[PDB]
């Protein structure tokens, strides 16, 4: 702390997992199709799709901050209802999703 | 093979009493139930044709087709495109005053995504 | 986890079962496909052809209802209890599914009953009758392409999921097994011959030596 | 003893996991799929056993749980999960009941909520023995009054609608401390069977 | 004979072909849907069941004699009728069904 | 020589049976899984070749068998039902043409009468060449009429029900002895393709 | 080219590549039947079972010289019309058909 | 150095091919599909790439050429042409439209003017750097243009033959000379960029 957040950590899971579901969701999409998906997956591979050219596209001649990061990550991450998003304690979960 | 026979109909009267003149449904003789449902515009409930569609496809297992106004599968829309089954047969034609919509037509909105 | 010696052969006899399979389905599904295409351009036109028929014949009987006086419609309604036009349905294999078609017969049961007759009235009655046969008759035989269209919807989705599935999980899960098993297999072959080859070159030595 | 090993062929096909496998009386497995999903220590039934299970059970039994009957019904319930996940996969979920999805459902829920327990605190790296019998008999609960549920009528959807905030206040009981209701128990998970037998009426209707 | 049947061997192959073909068809379900599989193929994954829940379940302290196992064998093999079963001779078969 | 094989390296191209594979003339297969489910001895139609074959048929041809041409045919048989086996796995059965499904039928009879091997000697498990032939004579005439029916219209289904009689006799053809009809194949046998015939043009028309 | 005619590298690519579509071919008639099969692949399911039984099937002491190869192969491909065979010169394939 | 490599113990997997990609900063690949269709190289955009690409489109955009932008734009097309197809078969027509239309009717030229040669003519072989130039500048001009027109009203059909004679004209560049304007730079695709306005005209009414 005073140089990252301690929910620095906390933030990393949830993106990391959410990335897997969504990897998982698009998987799915591939085979059965949209129509077949339940709800669950359709936000989730709106989730990957987001996280590919907004994340991990950046520049190359491009510097970011770790608070800079995870204000990304938060706008990203809030496309879930809090029954979805447990990965992170309620506390800092109701602030920020 | 053969295990439904009728041809039944939800429409206005005009369009109902016709098809009947052309011989395709009939009423029950052991149930006092009709095998089509009058309906008259704006003046009839949405809700009573949601039960008529009930009777006709799930509690008639002889009703070969199911025919309906347009304008008539338009209110009731959920019940019409939720019953994807062939068994019966739904056919959309145009309602009497309207011409033809291809999205008034449940199978062909299906039809649109993957060929 | 996966066998330590010779999943190969089992391995590429599951390589090439996908492989066929990924191939037949997708002629299948084109099959299916090319023909529904067909379906829904007659059915389109179709639609508008019945709408157009069914509603002049409907003008007419509409017509015919207000000049004899009264609304006659509900008086037929009750009358009726019996249909002319039923149909007896049939199997068709078209592109390796089985459809339900529809085949119509018409029954002599009804053909004239007690409210197309009342006098002067009646007789108009009637003539709106026989444009209604003519007009509906047709519209029940084009409706029988609609009962197999609905099912070729349905098999169609099936049968597109099962391509996909397949190509994406099946073949690549085989390509994955099949490389790590072979890989481990050559290197049994090889260690052997290399530690037996290491340990050879001391005996040979130890002879010469003494 | 409790030795860790890995592997050397980036398998568990390679001598020195079997090895030490052969010996051994207590297996917990390894599941890459698992872990991405955010899982640690990530174990499944299929790759691991006790052979002192057996009697280690009546022993927890003793101390007030429900343990044996439960621990026969958690390896049922997460082996049945992965047959019915290959279906859904390949085929679909359409051509497949709702009661299928239903033991896939209840498995999720034990599939964060126990997995995952890498801890951000103590209190979610420490579970005492009455605390782990506690989420785990909430959850066969749910399991077995929602098929009842959907069926004398009731669809999935609205189930899965309607528990909604329950599940997720089993999830959330790994963050709270166990020291906190009576003894080791929560409130929150005492409460919660309450809730549970309230809510299976409502999905019910 | 006098301490085992002469229907013994014939009761194996018969078990050994249906939870043979029980099996074979559980995969196809698994992949391609239940669109491949038949009738006679249910009949065979309701017998893989009871096969594996009757005749392997039992005790560890649980000792049987020869001829009762044979009796619940045969328990099991009363689903199919006389004519999908033709791996015991049609002679033996018409005794003991 | 009759060679028993059987792997020794832990591989399907194993050194024992690739060299012995080469310095053979006749190779009948046999497989494992077949065996164990009751088919003993097994055979594998696609894994067998004999150089010998063309002369020695040709000596069975001269004495009174027509040998030659039934064998090229029950191999064909066997062959599209491998192809048939891969489609009938997948999309199902309700898709094969009504040729395909008794090229399998066919091969039931087959399978049933010559890879089943019932007993050490009982069930009369002993058959002479001549009585081989007969067994074999009696599916091939059954198979050409079947092509015939289906061809010139009578449906899967209606062709089995109307085959009924001849149908069940071939299929009885392993318990009967030759001993009693002449002492080497069967009056029974004789009988048996006047039978064909006769049910044959009943059956079409 | 002197003892073999011209005509044998462009009869070589018809022959292979009716030969590959052949084998596909046979597949989808199993399947489908021949009430929804394609028509270049009708004609090309009765390609490969001529290709087998006269081009591949030949006798013990059956000798046949490259002339003689070259005219039983125009024989195989003359059932299709030349719009199934475009992938030849309309020269030779005017003469050679 | 250009070096070939093929498969070694029939796996393209083997230690000898999969180190030598690593190390090259240059692919184009070989398929035999597009060997008989007499494309040489039989490359596409994903069978092959280059990371020289960024250093050797600088190099040329120095000398005159435009050509970085053009560059990207021509991967774009045939990227884009492969997945509109895949399209067309799942999803249908549906998800087709005029615009996509034209974008597989430039990738097609785009591949007979440049991935098909053989040597049929000197002028075919020989191509200067500047004449590659010009030969991308008509596509995409044709490209931007008929999406325009289209947009103002016109059909894909409509569009084809009415481009016509200088799309006839442009495919047919390679058999032309290219010492037309001078030495290496072809004068009739500085014609082409007026005949294009022209034409443009044409198309939209």
């Amino acid at each position: 702390e005073g140089m990252t957040r301690k929910d620095h950590g906390d933030v990393s899971n949830q993106l990391y997992a959410k990335y897997a579901i969504g990897k998982d969701a698009a998987a799915m999409k591939a085979v059965v199709g949209e129509e077949a998906l339940s709800i669950e997956d359709k936000l989730s591979l709106e989730f990957l799709e987001k996280f590919e050219k907004t994340f991990i596209t950046q520049g190359a001649y491009e510097d970011r901050t770790v608070f800079e990061s995870l204000d990304q990550a938060w706008s990203l991450l809030r496309i879930y209802p809090k029954e979805m998003l447990n990965r992170i304690s309620p506390k800092i979960l109701d602030e920020f999703y | 093979a053969e295990k439904r026979t009728l041809i039944a109909v939800i429409a206005d009267e005009d369009t109902t009493t016709g098809l009947l003149l052309a011989g395709i449904g009939q009423i029950t003789p052991e149930t006092q139930e009709k095998n089509f449902f009058v309906y008259q515009e704006g003046k009839t409930t949405k809700e009573e044709i949601t039960d008529k569609f009930n009777h006709f496809t799930e509690e008639r297992d002889d009703i070969a087709i199911l025919l309906i106004n347009q304008h008539i599968a338009e209110n009731i829309r959920a019940r019409v495109d939720s019953f994807t089954n062939a068994f019966p047969a739904i056919l959309e034609i145009p309602s009497k005053d309207h011409p033809y919509d291809p999205e008034k037509d449940s199978v062909l909105k299906r039809v649109r995504k993957l060929f | 986890v996966f066998p330590t010696r010779m999943t190969l052969g089992l391995m590429k006899t599951k390589l090439k079962g996908a492989n066929q399979g990924y191939s037949l389905l997708k002629r299948k599904s084109e099959a299916l496909t090319k023909r529904f295409r067909d379906i829904t351009k007659r059915i389109d036109d179709a639609k508008q052809k019945m709408g157009r028929v069914m509603q002049t014949a409907a003008f007419s009987l509409a017509e015919v209802s207000y000049a004899t006086g009264e609304n006659i419609g509900y008086q037929v309604q009750e009358s009726v209890s019996t249909a002319r036009f039923k149909v007896r349905a049939r199997q068709e294999n078209v592109s390796g599914v089985y459809l339900s078609q529809f085949e119509s017969y018409i029954d002599p049961e009804i053909n004239d009953f007690r409210l197309t007759g009342l006098g002067r009235g009646g007789q108009q009655v009637q003539r709106a009758k026989e444009i209604y046969s003519r007009a509906v008759e047709t519209l029940v035989e084009l409706a029988s392409l609609q009962t197999a269209f609905i099912i070729l919807d349905e098999v169609i989705k099936v049968t597109n999921r099962r391509v996909n599935a397949i190509e994406h999980v099946i073949i690549p899960r085989t390509e994955n097994t099949i490389a790590y098993i072979n890989s481990e297999l050559d290197e049994l072959d090889r260690e052997e011959f290399y530690r037996l080859k290491k340990v050879q070159e001391k005996k040979q030595n130890e002879t010469a030596k003494l | 003893i409790v030795a860790a090993v890995s592997p050397a062929g980036g398998d568990f096909s390679d001598p020195v996991t079997t090895a030490t496998l052969g010996i051994t009386q207590v297996f917990w497995g390894l599941d890459k799929k698992l872990a991405q999903r955010k899982h640690f220590p990530s174990i499944n039934t299929s790759v691991s056993y006790s052979k002192y299970t057996n009697v280690l059970n009546k022993f927890y039994d003793s101390n007030y749980p429900e343990f044996p009957v439960l621990r026969d019904r958690m390896k049922e319930i997460l082996s049945n999960a992965e047959e019915l996940e290959q279906v859904v996969q390949l085929v679909g979920k359409s051509a497949l009941s709702d009661s299928d999805k239903i033991t896939l459902d209840v498995a999720t829920l034990i599939k964060e909520d126990f997995l995952q327990q890498n801890g951000y605190s103590t209190y979610d790296a420490f579970c005492p023995i009455w605390k782990t019998f506690d989420m785990m008999r909430a959850f066969i609960s749910y399991h077995d009054e929602a098929q009842k549920a959907v069926a004398n009528g009731a669809n999935w959807s609205k189930l899965a609608d309607s528990t909604g905030d329950v599940k997720h206040a089993v999830s959330s009981s790994k963050f709270f401390e166990p020291s906190r209701g009576e003894k080791e128990v929560h409130g929150e998970f005492e409460k919660l069977l309450s809730t549970m037998q309230e809510r299976f009426a409502e999905s019910t209707d």
